[PDB]
């Protein structure tokens, strides 16, 4: 029960502090690597 | 790397960890974490059968 | 933490792949019109944004009906519906043993994930003809009752009917609780791998038979399903056929298995619901058409198999309650009709006495006694006849017509074979026994003795021949055939033993 | 081992392993066969005598 409380402590904290960071990330790269993905797609389709 | 304790907690976790904890002290009774005890030694008693005659 | 750091940086592909969606239309009552999947093949497990199974059904040139696996909170007008590709499947593998699993594989009980190797289709086609042959094996349930008047083959389905409260659910688990002795000992043959669907039930009701198998040290057999009330309608619908599934595994590997379907009924009504939220049309009792169709692909996919395909074998027993006692309904004559063996209990003779409450004449096994061991065979058809006519002569004789001494002779012996056929609640007893007592029962040696001393007349028949007849018990149960000497010998036995019961 | 691969509470599974593998208790014992048996060659005796004037 100690790791199982700890774990969810740890999985709760780390999902929000992705939110708090990631809500307030753009640099362009993001889409950068959509349009490479896109072009990816389109390579092999 | 934010060791030294589970991070940023609040006190309802460890309310959390007490009623947990509470439901396992009820789950085995007011027993100790080392040093276990064996029993309490009884005695079987059986009552000697007697007759007067046969 | 670090490997829990590992395992989600890894696991996770996140390889994004140009996929078929559509937009979803009326989100009702967990049915959902989705527009857009022109693609979709009919029955398909489809997945809502918001990381959440569905089932498509209903394929119409409108819309697709998507019925969800859970809760309809989390479903708005207007989201994505991605194809997951492929037909809904369980995961399926012997570490998948002792475990409660959540309809579809979801192993919610608190012990880790499920160790799962093989993936399988859960709507298959049952095998034909050839693949499969006749029953052979004895399935015992240790139910005095069920081993001498209705037994189970294994190769074989057998209903466990009755009306509600009479012991229906505790004839399965008296079934579970016989067969760890089986699966403990040597033979292959003999080892028990049971699938135990509860459908619809309550949760606390599942958590209190897990305590009773674990109390009973069930848990290698056992493979316990629930999809209690609170999960979704397809989650009570698709669960019997996921514990088919896993019981086909074993089957077609070559392992003897098992699966009792508790509470059929709910997953009769569960896709009474689906149908009529689908906008189906009702026929009876609401009930649509095809409830017959799924009750006998659920229960046809068991018998036993050839011996070119691994020799595995598969026993359906699925439960199955009436309301007040009308067999007449839409279910149970569906039900009945797809199966052979059934086991009825009417309950009038739970509240007389009798305990496992079978009440008899209603109930029959078609396999017989093709389907016993020779012991038994050779004890108990005389049995059954015998009830039949005590019952038919108490019938007529309710008042006292006509009493000679063969009509109390035939009173007195169906009487105490009543008394015989008594046995308390998660006590399964082995065939040897079985075959000492009704031996002691039906051939003489009870017929007068004061039909309320047949308790203890079994309660202390059992202690003496589990205190200094085990290795004649081996015998017996070793040899097959209950042997002359072995015959003349119980008679001794029950003879010594009519001395030490009136001593 | 499983046991001490599993706690990893350090001293307390030796602890229990010292305290539980080197402990022993001995049979509870009976005051009473020696009762029995001579209250048995008393019977045996009195037997005997009844046994000649039979
Ligand atoms: N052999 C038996 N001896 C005593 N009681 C029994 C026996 N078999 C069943 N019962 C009774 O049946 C009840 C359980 O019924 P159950 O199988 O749960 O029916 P349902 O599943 O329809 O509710 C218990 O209260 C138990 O006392
Ligand atoms: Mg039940």
């Amino acid at each position: 029960m100690m790791r199982q409380k700890e774990q969810e402590h740890m999985i709760n904290w780390v999902e929000k502090h992705v939110v708090q960071s990631i809500s307030a990330q753009q640099e362009k790269e993001t889409i950068a690597k959509c349009i490479a993905d896109l072009k990816l797609l389109a390579k092999k389709a | 790397q934010t060791s030294g304790g589970p991070v940023d907690a609040g006190p309802e976790y460890q309310q959390d960890l007490d009623r947990e904890l509470f439901k396992l002290k009820q789950m085995y009774g007011k027993a100790d974490m080392n040093t276990f005890p064996n029993f309490t030694f009884e005695d079987p008693k059986f009552e000697v059968v007697e007759k007067p005659q046969s | 933490v670090s490997s829990i750091l590992e395992e989600r940086i890894l696991g996770a592909d996140t390889s994004v792949d140009l996929e078929e969606t559509g937009r979803v239309l009326s989100i009702g009552d967990g049915i959902a019109r989705v527009h857009g999947l022109r693609n979709v093949q009919a029955e398909e497990m489809v997945e809502f944004s918001s990381g959440l199974k569905g089932m498509s059904l209903n394929l119409e040139p409108d819309n697709v009906g998507v019925v969800v696996f859970g809760n309809d909170k989390l479903i708005k007008e207007g989201d994505i519906v991605k194809r997951t590709g492929a037909i809904v499947d369980v995961p399926v593998g012997e570490e998948l043993l002792g475990r409660v699993v959540d309809a579809l594989g979801n192993a919610i009980d608190g012990k880790g994930p499920i160790g799962s190797k093989a993936r399988r289709r859960v709507g298959l086609k049952a095998p034909g003809i050839i693949p499969r042959i006749s029953v052979r094996e004895p399935m015992q349930t240790g139910i005095k009752a069920v081993d001498s008047l209705v037994p189970i083959g294994r190769g074989q389905r057998e209903l466990i009917i009755g009306d509600r409260q009479t012991g229906k659910t505790s004839i399965a688990i008296d079934t579970i609780i016989n067969q760890k002795r089986f699966n403990d000992g040597t033979d292959e043959k003999k080892k028990l791998y049971c699938i135990y669907v509860a459908i619809g039930q309550k949760r606390s009701t599942v958590a209190q038979l897990v305590k009773r198998l674990t109390d009973a040290d069930a848990m290698k057999y056992t493979i316990v399903v629930s999809a209690t009330a609170s999960d979704a309608a397809p989650l009570q619908y698709l669960a019997p056929y996921s514990g088919c599934s896993m019981g086909e595994y074993f089957r077609d590997n070559g392992k003897h298995a098992l699966i009792i379907y508790d509470d059929l009924s709910k997953q009769a009504v569960a896709y009474r619901q689906m149908s009529l939220l689908l906008r189906r049309p009702p026929g009876r009792e609401a009930y649509p058409g095809d409830v017959f169709y799924l009750h006998s692909r659920l229960l046809e996919r068991a018998a036993k198999m050839n011996d070119a395909f691994g020799g595995g074998s598969l026993t359906a027993l699925p439960v199955i309650e009436t309301q007040a006692g009308d067999v007449s309904a839409y279910i149970p004559t569906n039900v009945i009709s797809i199966t052979d063996g059934q086991i009825f209990l009417e309950t009038e003779l739970f509240y007389k006495g009798i305990r496992p409450a079978i009440n008899v004449g209603l109930s029959v096994s078609r396999v017989g006694s093709a389907a016993q061991t020779r012991a038994m065979k050779q004890v108990a058809g005389t049995m059954k006849l015998e009830l039949a006519q005590y019952r038919e002569v108490a019938a007529f004789a309710q008042f006292g017509s006509d009493l000679d001494a063969a009509t109390q002779q035939l009173l007195s012996r169906g009487v105490r074979l009543t008394e015989l056929l008594k046995q308390g609640q998660y006590s399964p007893m082995a065939i040897e026994e079985q075959v000492a007592v009704i031996y002691a029962g039906v051939r003489g040696y009870l017929d007068k003795l004061e039909p309320s001393k047949i308790t203890k007349f079994e309660n202390a028949f059992l202690s003496h021949v589990i205190s200094q007849h085990q290795t004649l018990l081996g015998k017996i149960r070793t040899d097959g055939k209950i042997s002359e000497e072995a015959d003349a010998k119980l008679k001794e036995i029950v003879t010594n033993f009519l001395a030490g019961f009136e001593a | 081992a499983y046991y001490k691969a599993n706690v990893t509470k350090a001293g307390l599974v030796d602890d229990f392993e010292k305290k539980f593998n080197a402990l022993k208790v001995p049979i509870p014992e009976d005051k009473y066969t020696a009762q029995v048996d001579a209250e048995e060659k008393e019977d045996v005796k009195s037997c005997a005598e009844f046994l000649i004037q039979s």
